[PDB]
C-alpha cells in the first residue's frame, strides 16, 4: 500500500474512500503510532473541511491528568486523542475556528465531569462545543453550566427517565436549577432521542416550549403516536430510525369524514394510475403508491382534500424512515413532499400501502 | 513556476460578477443633462404602433401563441382560450371614446401577449403575416432592411413600449391591480429587462408592491373558502413564483428591494417545498439552485463542499424529473417546456462544475466543464433545424453562453490544452450562429471574447516578473482595472452631486492595451 | 438500438442502451430530444472494458438507493465484485476515477470499500510507524516523538 | 357587574387603529369598472392650470416661503435662496419647445415648493395675489364661492397634480434621481398623503427605491473624503431621517415596503427623535400585546429630557420661522406626552392618569387657541394638529360615552367648539370628523336610553355590537381579494335597534 500516491489522489474520491472507513481505522491496538499517521490527519483535515459530515465524535475527556480531545469507535473504543493546541495547529494547516465538538455525559465519570467543566471553564474558552449528550448529580452540574455555553445547537436525550423531566412541557414546576434556563432553549436547533420505548405516555408529547427546531431524530423507540404529538412554529424536519409498530396521523379518517363515503368504497376510490412515470425511480418494489382518481372527484373538492392533508401536517419538509416494520393507520402523504425526493422511506418491505395526494402535472 | 493559477481562478469570480453579469446587461450610462425629456409622452409613437396592427394579424399571433408558446404564459395568465373574448372586447371597445381602468388593464395585458408573440415568431411566418413596408414609410430608416436584417426587434421593443404606455394611461400607481404583474411576466420573457434595466427595475418594484398589497402568504387554500377564492389563490401562487424567478434574473447593485423571501433548498418566510410542483415552481427551483451557486461571486468567502454536493444531488433529482415529465409531444408545447428545463439544468450543472474547478480543483473538474459545455453546444445546435429555430430565442441562451465563452476564453489565456482549444473553436462557431434578435448585446459578447483572445497574445510576448511575495504582469493590471472601471461606473455618488451639488514598460504596456481595447465598449 | 462509448486511446466500444442506462450519464446525455456516441476522455480502453463488463454483470441487480447513507455503511461486499476488482493498485484507482467520471455510484462504492479494506488492515507498527509525507512536522517535533517512543 | 371598562379600553386600541387612522385617512373606495381612465393623462388639465400661474405671483410665493415656512423645507431642500436661481432658470426656459430631464426635475421641485406655499398661506394675502374668477370659468362651479369655501384646497390639489404630471414627463420610473425624494417630501407637508393615499404610497415606494439606489448607510464624514462628499452625506442623512418620519406618517395595510431600519443640524435630529418616540408609543395599536412598565417609564424619562430640550430651545419674534419651529416642536412633544398618558390610562389603570390626560389635552387646546389670533393663524394648518385633534376628540368622546365626569364634559365641549373652528383647508376630513363625533354622541344617547344586559358570562348591548361591526366593515373594505378576483377573470328587538342605528348612522360615510 502506497500512502504517497493516495495523497496526491484528489479530494472527493478520497472522501468516498474514508466514507466507508469511518470508525475502523485498524481492523489489539498500538495507539502510539496510530495517531501520527498521515491518513488519520487526512481524515480529520477533510472532516473539518466539509462541515463535520464524517465521524464527528470529538469528545472532551480528562485523561492522564489532562483535558484532551478524543475520538471513540462505533463500539466506544478509543481511536485517537489530541491536545487542543495540536488539533488547532493542524486545523490551521487544513484551512491555511472550531465550533462543533460533542460532549458526552454517559461516557464519563462525574468526579471528572466536575473537573472537566471547571478547568475547561476557567482555563481559556468554555466554548467551541456544539452537542450536549444527556442520558443525577452530573446532569445538574451540566445544567448549571449551559447558561454560559455560547454556541450549542444540539441536545440528545436517552431513555424515558431523563426525557419527561427535561424536554416535555407537562411539568411547569418550581425548580429553576433543575431544568433549562430559557436562554439555552433559544438556540436549540436540533434534538435527537434514543433508547426509549414511548414518547407520549404518562401525559402528552408537546414541544411547544422549544422554539427554533429545524430537525428532530427519533431513534430506537418502541411505540410512538403522531396523533398525540404537536409541533412548534417553524418546524422543518422529521427523521425516524428503527422503530416498532407506530401510529400515523388521522388524515384518512378525515377524508372519510369529509366525502361521507365508506371504507370499502374508498378502497375502490384510490386509483393506482400514475405509478410508472417517476415512482419507478424510487426503487420501492414493496409499497405500490396510490392516488385519487381525477374523474371520480371535482376540482374544488380535490383542493379541499389537499387542505385536509396539510392540517396536522403544517410545516414539514422531509420525513425520513428506516425500517419501521409496521404502520397502523393508513399512510396518506402529500405529493408536494413526495414528488420531490423529500418523503424518503428506505428499507420497508413490511409496509405495503402508501397513498399520495396531489397533482403530478 | 506555475502557481499563479489558483489566485487567478479566484479572481475570475470577481471578474465574472462585474464584467459578464453586471457591466454587460445591468449597467446603463445615464446623463440627466443630455437625455431628451418625454414631451412626446409616447403618444404619437404608440398611437402609430397601436393602429398599425389589424384584427386578422392579431388573431394569427394569438393562434401562434396558442399552439406553440404555452409553457411561458400558462402559469402567468392561465388558459388563453379565455383571452379570445378579451381580444374581441378590445376590438369592439376600440371605437369607444370613454374607457374604464379595467378595460385598459386587459388591453395592456393583451398588448404584452402580442409583444411576446412578435418576439418568438420565426422570420418566415412573420414575413408572411406582417409587412415590412409601412414601418420604413414611418420610421425613416433605410428602405432595404427586412425582418431578418434587424427590424423585428424594433417592432418588439415598440410593442413593449406601447404596453407600458397603456399602463401609463391607467394611472397604474393610483390603482394597484394584478394585470400589471401578469403583463410584466409577459414582458420579462423578451429582452425588455436587458434593454431598459432601470425601467424594468422600477416596474418590478411596482410589481413587488402590487403583490405584497394582497397580503397573501400561503397559497394552499383552506376549507372555509369560496371555490373562486381557492382558484384565485392557486393562480396567485403561480404568478408569485414566476415573479420570484423574473425577480432574481435582474438582481445587482441597482435592485435593492428584494422579493427573495423564498428559502433555498436545504441551506425565509416562504419555504418552497410546500407547493404542488407545476411548471412555474419547477422553474423557480432551478433558478434557486442557480442563485445558491452565484451568490459567492463577489463575496470573499469560499463555498462549502457540503452545499455543492447537495446541489449535485438535487441537480440529479430534478434532472430525472425532467425525464419523467411525461406529456404529449404532438402538441409540442411540452417540447419547448422540455427544452427550457433541460437547458436550465445543464446551465446549473455547468456552473457547479466551474465552481468545482475554481474553488477546490477536484477530480476531472475541467473535463466535466468541457463535457457540459459540449452538452450545451448539442442542445443549441440541435435546434438549428427547421420549425424550431426560435427555441434559441429564449433569453437564457444569451446568459449561459456569455458565462461559457468568457470562461473558456480566460482559461485559454493561462493554461494551454488540447480539448480546451477545440471547445473554444466550437464556442466561436456557436456564437455567430446564435439568432440575431439579441442584436447589439450579441455583438458586445463577441467583442469581449475577441478582447480576451488578444489578452492571450500579451501573455505570451511578455515575461512574468517576480518579487518573491507577489507576481507582476500587465495582464493582471488590465484585468484589475476592468473591475475598477466598471465598479466606478456603478457609483451613484456623482449622480447625487449632479442632483444637489455644485460640481517602466509595465505602465506603458497597460496604458497601450487599455487605450486600444477599452472595456467601456461593453457598457449599455 | 446500440450505444457507442469512446475511450481515451480511441477504441470505440458498443453496448446496448438499456445496458448503458447503468451509467447516470448516458441516461442524461441521450435524453436530449427524441425527434448515440458518447466520448469518455482520459480513460484507457482496458479500464473502460472492465467497467463495461461490470455493467454487463449487474443488469438485473437491486442496488439500495442514491441517498441511503446507512446502507452504504452496512456494507454488502459482493462476491463477484470482490473477485472482479482484485487487480493492482493503479488499475483499481483508474477504475474508481472512471466510475466517478461516469457518475456510477455502485461501482464507486465497491471500489472505495476495497480501498477501505486495504487501508484498514495496514501493517501495525511497520507502515503505521513510518509517516512519510512529512509536512507541518518540525525536526524538533519529530525528534520529540522519537524520544517519547522510548 | 362593571367589568366592561378595561376590556373596552383595550378595544379602543383596535378602534383607534382602524377607524380613526385607517378608515378616515388611509382608505379609498375604488371601483375599476366605473373609474374613467384618463386617456388625456391630465394634459388638458395641467396645461391650463400651469398657464394660470404668473411670474411675480410665484416670486411672492417664494418670498412668503422664505419669510415664514423655514422649519418645513429645511429638512428637505435646506435653504430656499439657493433655489431662486432654479426658479429663474425655469421662468427663462419656460418659453422653449424642447426640454431636458434635469430641468424637469428642478421644475417638479419648485412646483412642489409652490404647493407648500399655497397650502400654508393665510387667506388675505392669497386673495390679494390670486383671482377667483378664472377658477370658476374653468371648473364651471358657482361664481359666489370664495377661498374659505374650499377653492384654496382645490388649487393646492391641482398644483400637486401638476407637480406629479411634471414627474410623469420625466419618466421618473426609468431615471431615478434625488430630486424626486425632495419634491415628494415638500408634497408630504400638506394633506396630499390624504387626498390620494395609495398614489402617495406608490410615490413613497419610488422614493425608497431612489434612496437605496445610492447605497449610503452611514452618514459620518471621514478624513480622506472630499468635503463635498461629506456635505452631501450630511444632507442625505437629513433627507433620510425626515423620509423616515414621512414614511411613518403613511403606514398601514396598503403600504408594506417600509424604510424603518433605524431604532431608538440639531433640529432635524430632535424632530426624528420625537417621531421615533411616537413610533415606539403607537406600535401597540394593532397588536394584541401590551407594553411593559419599564418601557413606558423609559419613554417618560426621555420625554422629560426632550421636554427640557424644548425648554432649552429659543424663540424669536421678528423671525417668525423660529416661532413656527417652536410651535411644531412643542406641539409634537405635547402630542407624544398625551399619547403616553393615554396609554397609562388604558393599559395599567395607574392613579394620576386621567388628570394628566385632561392636563395635556388642555395644553393642546391652549397651543391651538394661542394661534387663533392674528399673524399666526396658519400654524393650525399642519397635518399633525388634524391627526392629534382627531385622536383627542375621538378618545374623549369614547370616554364620555362610558364614564361621566364634569371636567371631562367641559373638556368635550371645548374640543367640540374647537373642532368646528379648525380651518377649511382640511375640508372633507374635517366634515367627516364632525360626523364621527356626532355619531359617537348619538351612540352615547343610545347607551343612555338602553339597559345594559348580561347572560351570565359576557355582556350584551347594542353599542358594543355597533362598535364591533364598524371595525368588521372597515376591515372588509380594506381587502383586495375582490379586486384580485375581478382581475383574474370576470367571474329580536336587540337586532332591530342595531340594524336601525346602522341604517340611520352609517359607517361608510367617513370613507373616501
Amino acid at each position: 500500500f502506497n500512502p504517497v500516491r493516495f495523497l496526491e489522489l484528489p479530494i472527493d474520491i478520497r472522501k468516498e474512500v474514508y466514507f466507508h472507513l469511518d470508525g475502523n481505522f485498524c481492523g489489539l491496538e498500538y495507539a502510539f503510532w496510530l495517531r501520527y499517521d498521515c491518513l488519520v490527519l487526512d481524515c480529520f483535515k477533510v472532516n473539518h473541511l466539509y462541515d463535520g459530515t464524517l465521524i464527528d465524535a470529538l469528545e472532551w475527556t480528562y485523561l492522564d491528568n489532562e483535558l484532551r480531545l478524543a475520538y471513540f469507535n462505533k463500539a466506544s473504543m478509543l481511536e485517537v486523542w489530541y491536545t487542543f493546541k495540536e488539533y488547532k495547529k493542524w486545523v490551521i494547516d487544513s484551512v491555511a475556528n472550531v465550533s462543533n465538538i460533542q460532549f458526552n455525559i454517559d461516557n464519563l465519570t462525574p468526579q471528572l465531569v466536575d473537573k472537566c467543566l471547571s478547568i475547561l471553564e476557567q482555563k481559556d474558552l468554555f466554548a467551541t462545543i456544539g452537542e450536549v449528550q444527556f442520558g443525577s448529580i452530573s446532569v445538574i452540574r451540566t445544567i448549571r453550566s449551559m447558561e454560559s455555553m455560547k454556541s450549542l445547537r444540539k441536545i440528545t436525550v436517552r431513555g424515558e427517565k431523563l426525557y419527561e423531566l427535561l424536554i416535555n412541557f407537562h411539568g411547569f414546576r418550581d425548580n429553576p436549577g433543575k431544568t433549562i434556563s430559557y436562554i439555552v432553549k433559544r438556540r436549540i436547533n436540533e434534538i435527537r432521542l434514543s433508547r426509549m420505548n414511548q414518547i407520549s405516555r404518562t401525559g402528552l408529547a408537546d414541544f411547544t416550549r422549544w422554539d427554533n427546531l429545524q430537525k428532530l431524530v427519533l431513534s430506537r423507540v418502541a411505540y410512538i403516536d403522531l396523533n398525540s404529538i404537536v409541533f412548534p412554529k417553524n418546524f422543518k424536519s422529521l427523521t425516524m430510525k428503527r422503530v416498532s409498530k407506530i401510529k400515523w396521523w388521522n388524515i384518512e379518517e378525515n377524508i372519510l369524514k369529509e366525502l361521507k363515503v365508506d371504507k370499502r368504497t374508498f378502497k375502490s376510490l384510490y386509483i393506482k394510475e400514475d405509478d410508472s412515470k417517476f415512482t419507478k425511480f424510487f426503487n420501492l418494489r414493496h409499497t405500490r403508491i396510490k392516488e385519487l382518481d381525477k374523474s371520480e372527484i371535482n376540482q374544488i373538492t380535490y383542493l379541499r382534500c389537499q387542505a385536509i392533508v396539510w392540517l396536522s401536517f403544517r410545516t414539514l419538509n422531509h420525513i425520513k424512515l428506516q425500517n419501521v416494520s409496521e404502520v397502523f393507520n393508513n399512510i396518506i402523504v402529500p405529493r408536494a413532499l413526495f414528488d420531490s425526493k423529500r418523503v424518503e422511506i428506505y428499507r420497508c418491505e413490511k409496509i405495503s400501502q402508501v397513498l399520495v395526494i396531489g397533482s403530478r402535472s | 513556476s506555475k502557481e499563479y493559477l489558483p489566485d487567478l481562478l479566484l479572481f475570475w469570480q470577481n471578474y465574472e460578477y462585474w464584467i459578464t453579469n453586471i457591466g454587460l446587461y445591468k449597467t446603463k450610462q445615464r446623463d440627466l443633462t443630455r437625455t431628451p425629456a418625454n414631451l412626446d409622452t409616447d403618444t404619437e409613437e404608440c398611437m402609430f404602433w397601436m393602429n398599425y396592427l389589424q384584427k386578422d394579424q392579431s388573431f394569427q399571433l394569438m393562434n401562434f401563441a396558442m399552439e406553440n408558446l404555452g409553457a411561458l404564459y400558462f402559469g402567468s395568465i392561465g388558459d388563453i382560450s379565455e383571452l379570445y373574448l378579451r381580444v374581441e372586447q378590445y376590438w369592439d371597445r376600440r371605437a369607444d371614446k370613454n374607457h374604464s381602468v379595467d378595460g385598459k388593464y386587459w388591453d395592456a395585458l393583451i398588448w404584452s401577449v402580442f409583444t411576446m408573440c412578435i418576439y418568438y415568431m420565426p422570420v418566415e411566418k412573420l414575413a408572411e403575416i406582417f409587412s415590412v413596408y409601412p414601418l420604413h414609410e414611418y420610421l425613416g430608416s433605410n428602405k432595404r432592411l427586412n425582418w431578418e436584417d434587424g427590424m423585428q426587434l424594433v417592432m418588439c421593443q415598440n410593442f413593449a413600449r406601447c404596453s407600458l404606455f397603456q399602463l401609463k394611461q391607467c394611472d397604474f400607481m393610483a390603482h394597484p391591480d394584478i394585470r400589471l404583474v401578469q403583463a410584466y411576466l409577459i414582458l420579462a420573457t423578451t429582452t425588455f429587462p436587458y434593454d431598459e434595466p432601470l425601467l424594468a427595475n422600477s416596474l418590478l418594484t411596482q410589481c413587488i408592491h402590487t403583490f405584497k398589497n394582497f397580503h397573501v402568504d400561503d397559497f394552499r387554500p383552506l376549507l372555509n373558502d369560496d371555490p373562486v377564492e381557492s382558484i384565485a389563490k392557486v393562480t396567485l401562487g403561480r404568478i408569485f413564483y414566476r415573479l420570484c424567478g423574473c425577480d432574481y434574473l435582474q438582481s445587482g447593485p441597482r435592485k435593492p428591494i428584494a422579493l427573495h423571501t423564498e428559502v433555498s433548498s436545504l441551506l425565509p418566510n416562504v419555504d418552497v417545498y410546500r407547493e404542488e410542483n407545476s411548471t412555474e415552481v419547477l422553474y423557480w427551483k432551478i433558478i434557486s439552485l442557480d442563485r445558491d451557486l452565484d451568490q459567492y461571486l463577489n463575496k470573499s468567502s469560499k463555498p462549502p463542499l457540503k452545499t455543492l454536493d447537495a446541489i449535485r444531488r438535487e441537480l440529479d433529482i430534478f434532472q430525472y424529473k425532467v425525464d419523467s415529465l411525461e406529456e404529449d409531444f404532438r402538441s409540442n408545447n411540452s417540447r419547448f417546456q422540455k427544452f427550457i428545463a433541460l437547458f436550465q439544468i445543464s446551465t446549473v450543472s455547468w456552473k457547479l462544475f466551474k465552481m468545482y474547478l475554481i474553488y477546490y480543483d477536484t477530480a476531472d473538474s475541467l473535463l466535466k466543464v468541457i463535457h457540459y459545455s459540449k452538452v450545451i453546444i448539442s442542445l443549441i445546435v440541435n435546434n438549428f433545424h427547421a420549425k424550431s429555430e426560435f427555441f434559441n430565442r429564449h433569453p437564457m441562451v444569451m446568459q449561459t453562453i456569455t458565462r461559457v465563452v468568457s470562461f473558456i476564453s480566460f482559461y485559454q489565456i493561462f493554461v494551454e490544452s488540447a480539448a480546451v482549444k477545440q471547445l473554444l473553436v466550437d464556442l466561436t462557431e456557436l456564437t455567430a450562429n446564435l439568432p440575431t434578435i439579441f442584436g447589439s448585446k450579441l455583438d458586445k459578447l463577441v467583442y469581449l471574447t475577441e478582447r480576451l483572445s488578444k489578452l492571450k497574445l500579451l501573455w505570451d510576448k511578455v515575461q512574468l516578473l517576480d518579487s518573491g511575495d507577489s507576481f507582476y504582469h500587465p495582464v493582471f493590471k488590465i484585468l484589475q482595472n476592468d473591475i475598477k472601471i466598471i465598479e466606478l461606473k456603478n457609483d451613484e455618488m456623482f449622480s447625487l452631486i449632479k442632483g444637489l451639488g455644485s460640481l517602466s514598460d509595465f505602465r506603458t504596456i497597460v496604458e497601450e492595451f487599455q487605450s486600444e481595447y477599452n472595456i467601456s465598449d461593453i457598457l449599455s | 438500438s446500440n450505444v457507442v462509448l469512446v475511450s481515451g486511446e480511441g477504441e470505440r466500444f458498443t453496448v446496448d442502451k438499456k445496458i448503458a442506462e447503468r451509467s447516470l450519464l448516458l441516461k442524461n446525455y441521450l435524453n436530449d430530444m427524441h425527434d448515440i456516441v458518447m466520448p469518455v476522455p482520459n480513460v484507457r480502453s482496458s479500464v473502460l472494458q472492465k467497467v463495461i463488463e461490470w455493467a454487463e454483470h449487474h443488469r438485473d441487480s437491486n442496488f439500495p438507493d442514491e441517498d441511503d447513507d446507512d446502507s452504504r455503511k452496512s456494507a454488502p461486499v459482493d462476491s463477484w465484485d470482490r473477485e472482479f476488482l482484485k487487480v493492482d493498485q493503479e488499475m483499481l484507482y483508474e477504475i474508481i476515477l472512471a466510475a466517478n467520471y461516469l457518475n456510477i455510484k455502485p461501482l464507486l462504492d465497491a471500489g472505495c470499500k476495497v480501498v477501505a479494506e486495504m487501508i484498514r488492515g495496514r501493517s501495525p507498527e511497520e507502515i503505521r510507524r513510518t509517516f512519510n509525507i512529512v509536512n507541518d512536522f518540525t525536526p524538533e517535533e519529530e525528534a520529540a516523538i522519537r524520544r517519547e517512543n522510548e
